[PDB]
RNA sequence: CAAGACGGACCAGAGCGAAAGCAUUUGCCAAGAAUGUUUUCAUUAAUCAAGAACGAAAGUCGGAGGUUCGAAGACGAUACCGUCGUAGUUCCGACCAUAAACGAUGCCGACCGGCGAUGCGGCGGCGUUAUUCCCAUGACCCGCCGGGCAGCUUCCGGGAAACCAAAGUCUUUGGGUUCCGGGGGGAGUAUGGUUGCAAAGCUGAAACUUAAAGGAAUUGACGGAAGGGCACCACCAGG
């Protein structure tokens, strides 16, 4: 009978400070009428965000999961929360004559991030290769998916989540990776594919502060 | 075509073919003589060995089994024999 | 400026080569968009010019090229262009019923028929098109000859033998 | 062509029929 | 009314194109998907039960939801189609880009295209038996 | 957030297993084919009834769990469809031992074509990559050998033909050995025996009756069907 749009106002949405640009937005949420506060409502939104939205010369078929935990008077302030790949790219990059390994691991940060790590790799035609298919064989994926696990591992842990996700952004791991298995059978497409949060400690304001300014 | 002395193959075919398809079978293995780096004793060795044979008097790898010749050291030298 | 970008396949690539003329005139000419084939991401990329209007053609146009890359002709693709209510719809084979191994080949087979006889036939009956996929089968037309073709297909593999097909969709084409 | 197909299909056909019916000096 | 952006930038949003074979949802949200804007289904746009699939009823769906977002003052969207998922098909219908091309035939901005339907990784048994199909 | 299910895409002229069957990671456990072999025994072999092992799906008894699908069943429309849903589907423990369980094609052996692909193992050889790799080793490239898997083709010969590298080496008829058939019905019927709690399973007629029963490819015809063309001895608009 009347409308509620009146009522609704307007949050504006910034990235952290890992990133070029940072406008991601603005956010509609209702105003306190004294049951409900907007800030409770607005504690936990996540924001699926593409790269090309955060950096102007990167790729887009790289995606991030921003959790938007706090307010600031106007100001909503979010903070890393996952990462993954466009459906599309993950599509064509599975074609037919050759082989997909793929591993995950679970893994402990320096500052209480407990999270999961998921990345493929795909066999590689060589340049003068005339045979149809490159097929490895189920040794050679067993040691390939070993070296992945370990080396996306120790990459992962020694470091902090601002220098996780600035590894990310170009993902070095996956080159890396390209890069150190390449003697046992040389790879393709190498990309940490998946990235999950599974456990979070107490929320502090200090580091978000570092995160973003 | 249809016209070839089976009495009389020459050596690339009869190389050419399974040991025991030749016209007498003989086999592709031989025995060899391996001299370690660090010495100067000679040892006589099966090129297909299957045990991993070591030296009499450094007691060092010579040669290592695989599925088909013994892979040598690298450092010991070989001369084949007969 | 809007951008669109259409992923290629390698099997896509060589008829993307050999009928890549009468894709870009159709788009710079008488449509007014640039071209251009990304090599190192093989993709389509498609951007707006000061020389665009009919806003729609744009959208129109990247509809244009994923015909060519699911499988259809250059001038299916052209009807795409032409016409402002024309649709693809798309679906497996198993997505309507579980065969596996020789039986869906054999499905491919009802669906095809001898000669490719019966598909074409559909054609000429629908005012459609098919591509036949390796598992997919994709129809470009409008909606109710979209479900009249559709309708064939899968009565085809059900089992039906393809002469009471042929016969029914000649009969139903009348109305 | 699909289109032209389409375009056929919806319109009528004209043209061709020759029909014979029917002072210097 | 609307949100307090300049002359030169956009606002964005972003679109649920849910086309069952039965209708089609046009849902509009904003980027967290949480708050809702807009949401037209083609049982709203026909009285009848033959066109709620139809590449109409999306078409009037989503000229009304366009006017209707430029009425609030969202000038852009992102596009997210999804089909029925699942055991079913996983290709978006012709409802979905009806939608879509009515919806950007309003001269709205168009954003990025995301098809992100519940692609099982493995599934159980699907609705028919072993024997039924559509028809 | 939880509950069970299932391991898509990759996934194939593929691989493994006696067959039925087998696709998430990692660890453990005992098997195994092929290859390599100047190891060992020295004829230890082939085929075989009863019996034994496993034997898809469905199904029968105890439990656990019930997410989806779903015989029965209850509704609505019109035997085909939709809503809900029991047994079942899943796991463990005992049964039942049948499939178009197919190559509609006993097993062991000898001789007998072509092409270029593939999987594993072995052998030989220049080169390119491992951010020019500082030797090997992987990944490719070239060639050969051995068993496999599987295409396409063949004046090998065979066949009724479809076809077949065996379904060839067969009236120019004999490598070893097992089961099994003898025109169509009556009929897997009656009876006897045996197994199975049961359902059923193995074995199994005759009187009588009939001139057929059937196999392989090819179109000849064929009420009709879909397109056109002509006509005021057809139509439209009329007189």
């Amino acid at each position: 009978v009347v409308d509620p749009f009146s009522k609704k106002d307007w949050y504006d949405v910034k990235a952290p400070a890992m990133f070029n640009i940072r406008n991601i937005g603005k956010t509609l949420v209702t105003r306190t009428q004294g049951t409900k506060i907007a800030s409770d409502g607005l504690k936990g939104r996540v924001f699926e965000v593409s790269l090309a939205d955060l950096q102007n010369d990167e790729v887009a078929f790289r995606k991030f999961k921003l959790i938007t935990e706090d307010v600031q008077g106007k100001n909503c302030l979010t903070n890393f929360h996952g990462m993954d790949l466009t459906r599309d790219k993950m599509c064509s990059m599975v074609k037919k004559w050759q082989t997909m390994i793929e591993a995950h691991v679970d893994v402990k940060t320096t500052d209480g991030y407990l999270l999961r790590l998921f990345c493929v790799g795909f066999t590689k035609k060589r340049n003068n290769q005339i045979r149809k298919t490159s097929y490895a064989q189920h040794q050679q994926v067993r040691q390939i998916r070993k070296k992945m696990m370990e080396i996306m591992t120790r990459e992962v842990q020694t470091n902090d989540l601002k220098e996780v996700v600035n590894k990310l952004i170009p993902d070095s791991i996956g080159k890396d990776i390209e890069k150190a298995c390449q003697s046992i059978y040389p790879l393709h497409d190498v990309f940490v594919r998946k990235v999950k949060m599974l456990k979070k400690p107490k929320f502090e304001l200090g580091k978000l502060m570092e995160l973003h300014g | 075509p249809l016209a070839k002395d089976l009495l009389h193959p020459s050596p690339e075919e009869e190389k050419r073919k399974h040991k025991k398809k030749r016209l007498v079978q003989s086999p592709n293995s031989y025995f060899m003589d391996v001299k370690c780096p660090g010495c100067y004793k000679i040892t006589t060795v099966f090129s297909h060995a299957q045990t991993v044979v070591l030296c009499v008097g450094c007691s060092t790898v010579l040669c290592q089994p695989t599925g088909g010749k013994a892979r040598l050291t690298e450092g010991c030298s070989f001369r084949r024999k007969q | 400026e809007e951008t669109r970008k259409i992923p290629v396949p390698a099997n896509r690539y060589t008829p993307l080569k050999e009928n890549w003329m009468k894709i870009f005139t159709p788009i710079v000419e008488h449509l007014g968009l640039q071209i251009r084939f990304n090599l190192k991401s093989r993709n389509v990329e498609i951007r707006t010019c000061k020389e665009t209007k009919d806003v729609s053609a744009l959208t129109k146009a990247a509809d244009f090229v994923k015909a060519f890359i699911l499988g259809f002709q250059v001038e299916d693709a052209l009807a795409l262009i032409r016409l402002d209510d024309l649709f693809l719809e798309s679906f497996e084979i198993t997505d309507v019923k579980p065969l596996k191994g020789d039986h869906l080949s054999r499905a491919i087979g009802r669906i095809a028929g001898k000669g490719g006889k019966t598909k074409f036939t559909i054609e000429n009956v629908t005012r459609t098109r098919i591509v036949l996929a390796d598992v997919k089968v994709h129809i470009l037309g409008s909606f109710q000859n979209i479900k009249m073709a559709r309708t064939a297909i899968c009565n085809l593999i059900l089992g039906n033998p393809p002469s009471k097909v042929y016969g029914n969709i000649r009969a139903v084409a009348s109305r | 062509p699909l289109a032209d197909q389409i375009l056929a299909g919806n319109a009528v056909r004209a043209g061709v029929r020759e029909k014979r019916r029917g002072e210097e000096y | 009314l609307g949100p307090q952006v300049a002359e030169g930038e956009n606002v964005f949003g972003v679109c649920h194109i849910f086309a069952s074979f039965n209708d089609t949802f046009v849902h509009v949200t904003d980027l967290s998907g949480k708050e809702t804007i807009c949401r037209v289904t083609g049982g709203m746009k026909v009285k009848a039960d033959r066109d709620e699939s139809s590449p109409y009823a999306a078409m009037l769906a989503a000229q009304d939801v366009a006017q209707r977002c430029k009425e609030l003052g969202i000038t852009a969207l992102h596009i997210k189609l999804r089909a029925t998922g699942g055991n079913r098909t996983k290709t978006p219908g012709p409802g979905a880009q009806s939608a879509l091309r009515a919806l950007a035939r309003s001269g709205m901005k168009i954003g990025r295209i995301e098809d992100v339907t519940p692609i099982p990784s493995d599934s159980t048994r699907r609705k028919g038996g072993r024997r039924g199909r559509r028809l």
